[PDB]
DNA sequence: AAAAAAAAAAAAAAAAAAAAAAAAAA
DNA sequence: TTTTTTTTTTTTTTTTTTTTTTTTTT
């Protein structure tokens, strides 16, 4: 029933590791961020902004649930609808496209990738 | 003083299966009790009528007709009066031991303390109901409990050979319960040897005639085939009513049938 | 408000004995001080979050007995890999009967009873006061570290993860590594820098703190 | 055994086969109940009487009681080419009362 | 006099009526002088009837039942006082026998949650309390005997010795002395033993005849003016006092090369022992010598007193006798 | 001015016994 | 799987005493 499951994995890779260690004792020597600007964008986003869906949402997502049916419960289609109408959200809209459609198709195929 | 009264597991003994898978009660509680009392049903016939007649004659009312009669004569005493003699006995006498009655309970604790040792060895595990130093001074007990009843001053081997009577018949018989099989390690040859032995005895002797434990033990243990525990094999064979007598104080072994 | 004692001791050292025995509703304080150190209050209407930054000394006893051929260090103590795994550093102090030790703990425990005076040895027992003075004082100072240094660290973290790859055996060594033991090696550093030295720590001083380590670690069979 | 709220002493209190004294206890689905419950209807069933030691109390009380009891056989169903011993979970002592 | 056999328990009784010397540290710490001993054995194998000559021969003795016995009941209980109406503190078992001793019939049989506390009494020698306003520390400095069953009916020499004892091991570490013991069927040892019981069976208190019973009444005559050799119970009490207040031994050096020795040959040996053995060997045998050289009304611990208590201790942890 | 009657003042609490659930295992 | 194990949860106040100090009441 979980809408999102990631997979977090750690394998001993020379350039990871050595990466990792290089920011975290970067972090440790002493020598596009913003601070309150998420906080105040959410509440904009969650207590004014209302999303719909147009028919170019459609053909995409119908095709897109019948090709991942070429074992993937009808659950799927309605996490890819709520991640289709928040990316939505995202990119100040009122309204959903192709765009959101394919990035929530990405995000939910990287997820059974894993 | 404790009286208490105990079902085993599975609600019926079952002799079939070993004692200490019957009885759930530990050695640190069984050795506080100075007597157990085993209970069976042998399913009598003549038994079984007699109980019927007396439960009969309970329900009938012919019971009380009869009682009344022999507690007036001289065989029986009402319920207060046996108290009044209980209290009596109890707060006038405290009888004590002869030299004899010693000399007499030291060697039948050695004997019950002895069989013990052959019973565990011959079955290879721990008996259930045990004997120990409270198992003398149970029949000690016993021993002045009898005297007590005739204001006697002084117990003596009079009373010492009921009180290890009623030993024998209470612990000893529980203790002795004698498996006739229990297809355990002990005797695991046997499993084999007996109806070996069974077959050896049933050739050699026809349907009439007898032979002698002597010649029995020595012919068949020249072969080299003596076990030590057949002494109960020719029991269990006369338990088939057929096999096996015992005759002429023991010495005569007669074929009986088949 | 009654604080507790992890909460009372704020810069000092929390001597936990017999940890073995002690209850999972302590273990939930002791999981959550060393993630934040700070520590959530009752519920009786007050939402109250205290500081709680503080060191633990935890003293363990092994189930059932003593050290056993079992190979998991996790079936030796009831405690979990999560909670062992946030410990800085374990050490496991076995007692193995050898002939010429008993010998010498014999005659040094009855040297104290005869006379009440601890056997005298060339060995001068500095005075305490001086103990918590100097500890103090290293305590109040604060060392700096340099990109020269941490520059080994990497290559001292990347060779134990090599290690611990193929490290993972039958018997010895717990788990494998990972970041907190980098993490770990710069803390424990930290302190043998404060010990005498001052400003940027030195490079010898890693090597230091990674010998101990590595001893620490070699008890596992010792 | 419960304690009196007003006096504060330990007290009795009744019980189903006390409420059913000269009258009738039933007990539906017998044969699916714990074997401590199942227990305690022994001195009950035949000595008509119940026997408590708890808490300085040394009481003997009275049920005159008797017990109608549905059950069902293992499986759920009868085996008739099996004795009645095979079919039932109840020991000796129980069905002979 | 009226047990059979026994005897190295008996000695060990008598070590413990003659306390070790008790040595002050510092750092607030104290090395205890109590010996306490652990009987685990067989039904019917005289366990019992030794704590209770024990309450009866002793300066101070309490006695406790290890099911009918609390926490709070051991240690302190927090009462009120009537007459006054202040809140108080009302003492236990552990706490009412200071230098004394406390016997314990059952132990094994004890909760958990009731065990935990003796454990702190056995370590520490001392009582917290942290209840109802009042904080306090109670000295409790007795010496334990104890007596208790295997897991088992009867003891099983097929089997590991701590599956025999449900004891825990932290509990068990704080014993000075365990002894096993077995009853073991033997046709000569019946025979002595059987005519020993019946022999003590047969005594008769002067004054009593023949069938008289015992008026243990005293017909509420309670006062009549208000205030091989073997020796008597009160020359033994006076002794043992005398020995408790008159002498403090030391312990010398070549006390010290015969423990030491014994000491290292014990702990590098491949026989199994029925407990293990472990740095604190060496305090046994140091309190050990030091009550046998009370015992011979000396100032000084004499190689004697160390190889009675090697002898002692070998036979308690390997039945080498 | 001198009688008879009528309330305040409580406080206190741990320590043990019995019964029903919600987690452990031969 | 049915056995043992385990936490745990209200259980509490109904009573006291004679002074000492207040209001009514002839
Ligand atoms: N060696 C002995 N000498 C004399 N009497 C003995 C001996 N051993 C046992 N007894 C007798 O056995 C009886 C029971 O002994 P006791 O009560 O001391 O046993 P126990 O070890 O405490 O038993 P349990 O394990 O049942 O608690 C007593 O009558 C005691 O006199
Ligand atoms: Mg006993």
């Amino acid at each position: 029933r979980f809408d999102l499951v990631y997979l977090v994995l750690d394998k001993v890779d020379e350039k990871n590791d050595r990466e990792l260690a290089k920011h975290l004792t970067n972090l440790y020597l002493e020598d596009v961020l913003p601070v309150e600007f998420l906080t105040m964008y959410i509440s904009y986003a969650k207590e004014h902004i209302h999303p719909i869906i147009t028919e170019a949402a459609k053909t995409e997502l119908v095709r897109a649930y019948v090709g991942m049916r070429k074992t993937a419960t009808t659950r799927q289609l309605e996490s890819m609808i709520r991640l289709a109408e928040a990316h939505a959200k995202m990119k100040l809209k009122n309204v959903v496209e192709l765009e959101d459609v394919q990035e929530a198709v990405r995000l939910i195929r990287s997820a059974i990738k894993d | 003083s404790v009286l208490a009264a105990a079902n085993p597991i599975y609600g019926r003994y079952d002799d079939l299966k070993s004692p200490g898978d019957n009885i759930d009660f530990q050695t640190t509680i069984l050795s506080r009790f100075d007597m157990i009392f085993i209970v069976k049903d042998d399913h009598n016939e003549e038994r079984d009528i007699s109980i019927a007649n007396h439960v009969i004659n309970i329900h009938t009312g012919n019971a009380n007709a009869m009682q009344n009669q022999q507690e007036e004569n001289g065989s029986e005493i009402s319920i207060e009066k046996m108290k009044r003699y209980i209290t009596y006995c109890r707060l006038k006498c405290a009888p004590r031991l002869s030299p004899q009655a010693a000399e007499k309970l030291s060697s039948n604790f050695v004997t019950i303390r002895k069989q013990l040792l052959i019973n565990e060895l011959e079955s290879t595990e721990r008996s259930s109901i045990p004997i120990t130093i409270r198992q003398l001074e149970a029949i000690i007990r016993i021993t002045e409990s009898l005297a007590k009843l005739e204001l006697s001053p002084i117990a003596q081997e009079r009373h010492v050979d009921e009180a290890i009577r009623l030993f024998q018949a209470s612990t000893m018989d529980a203790a002795s319960q004698d498996p006739i099989g229990g297809l355990n390690q002990a005797s695991g040859t046997s499993l084999s040897e007996i109806r070996r032995f069974e077959q050896e005895l049933k050739r050699r002797l026809p349907i009439g005639w007898s032979t002698s434990y002597q010649t029995l033990r020595r012919e068949f243990v020249d072969t080299h085939r003596f076990s030590q525990l057949a002494l109960d094999k020719a029991l269990y064979a006369l338990e088939k009513h057929e096999t096996i007598q015992l005759r002429h104080q023991g010495q005569n072994i007669y074929r009986s049938g088949v | 408000l009654e604080g507790g004692a992890l909460v009372l001791a704020d810069n000092g050292i929390c001597c936990i004995d017999e940890f073995d025995k002690m209850d999972e509703s302590d273990r939930t304080a002791i999981h959550e001080v060393m993630e934040q150190q700070t520590i959530s209050i009752s519920k009786a209407g007050i939402n109250t979050t205290l500081n709680a930054r503080t060191s633990i000394l935890a003293a363990a006893n092994p189930l059932y007995g003593r050290y056993n051929p079992r190979l998991s260090p996790l079936d030796n103590i009831n405690l979990p890999a999560a909670l062992l795994s946030r410990f800085d550093i374990l050490f496991l102090m076995l007692d193995i009967p050898s002939r010429d030790d008993d010998e010498k703990l014999a005659e040094h425990v009855t040297y104290v009873h005869m006379h009440n005076k601890q056997p005298d040895l060339d060995f001068t027992p500095v005075e305490p006061s001086k103990m918590r003075e100097y500890i103090a004082y290293a305590k109040t100072k604060r060392p700096v570290m340099s990109e020269a240094v941490n520059d080994y660290v990497v290559q001292a973290y990347i060779r134990l993860r090599q290690d611990s790859k193929r490290e993972m055996d039958s018997k010895f060594s717990f788990g494998q590594a990972t970041p907190r033991t980098l993490l770990g090696i710069i803390r424990l550093s930290q302190a043998l820098a404060k010990l005498r030295l001052a400003d940027m720590v030195d490079i010898d001083d890693v090597e230091e703190a990674l010998r101990l380590v590595r001893v620490s670690k070699e008890s596992l069979y010792q | 055994v419960r304690k009196d709220p007003i006096t504060k002493e330990w007290t009795l209190e009744g019980g189903a086969l006390v409420l059913a004294d000269k009258g009738v206890c039933l007990i539906d689905e017998f044969d699916k109940m714990n074997d401590q419950d199942r227990t305690s209807i022994h001195e009950a069933m035949e000595q008509q009487s119940i026997s408590i030691s708890k808490a300085g109390i040394v009481t003997t009380l009275q049920a005159r009681c008797s017990i109608i009891a549905a059950a069902n056989p293992n499986g759920g169903r009868y085996n008739s080419t099996l004795p009645l011993a095979q079919n039932v979970s109840l020991t000796e002592p129980i069905l002979s009362r | 006099p009226s047990i059979y056999g026994h005897d190295h328990i008996k000695k060990a009784i008598l070590l413990m009526l003659m306390g070790g010397v008790e040595k002050n540290l510092e750092n607030g710490s104290h090395l205890r002088g109590d010996i306490n001993i652990l009987m685990v054995g067989d039904p019917s194998t005289a366990k019992s009837q030794l704590l209770r000559f024990v309450l009866n021969t002793a300066s101070l003795a309490i006695a406790t039942t290890g099911r009918g016995s609390s926490g709070v009941g051991l240690t302190a209980a927090v009462t009120t006082d009537r007459e006054t109406g202040e809140r108080r503190l009302e003492a236990g078992a552990m706490v009412l026998a200071d230098r004394g001793v406390v016997c314990i019939d059952e132990f094994d049989k004890m909760t958990d949650v009731d065990r935990v506390a003796i454990h702190e009494v056995m370590e520490q020698q001392t009582v917290t309390i942290a209840k109802a306003g009042i904080h306090t520390t109670l000295n409790a400095r007795c010496s334990v005997i104890a007596a208790a069953n295997p897991v088992f009916g009867q003891y099983d020499v097929n089997r590991d010795p701590h599956q025999n004892i449900a004891l825990p091991d932290s509990l068990l570490s704080r014993f000075d002395l365990l002894f096993v013991v077995t009853d073991d069927i033997n046709e000569i040892r019946d025979r002595s033993i059987s005519e020993h019981v019946l022999r003590t069976h047969r005594y008769l208190p002067p004054g009593y005849l023949e069938g008289e019973p015992v008026r243990e009444r005293l017909n509420l005559s309670l006062a009549v003016g208000e205030d091989p050799k073997l020796v008597t119970i009160p020359f033994l009490r006076k002794y043992v006092q005398y020995a408790k207040e008159r002498v403090i031994p030391q312990l010398t050096q070549e006390a010290i090369n015969v423990i030491v020795k014994n000491y290292t040959d014990l702990r590098n040996d491949d026989n199994t022992k029925k407990s293990p053995i472990t740095a604190r060997t060496l305090e046994t045998l140091i309190r050990l010598a030091t009550a046998h050289a009370k015992v011979r009304l000396s100032k000084t611990v004499n190689k004697v007193d160390a190889k009675v208590a090697a002898n002692l201790l070998r036979f308690a942890l390997l039945g080498e006798d």
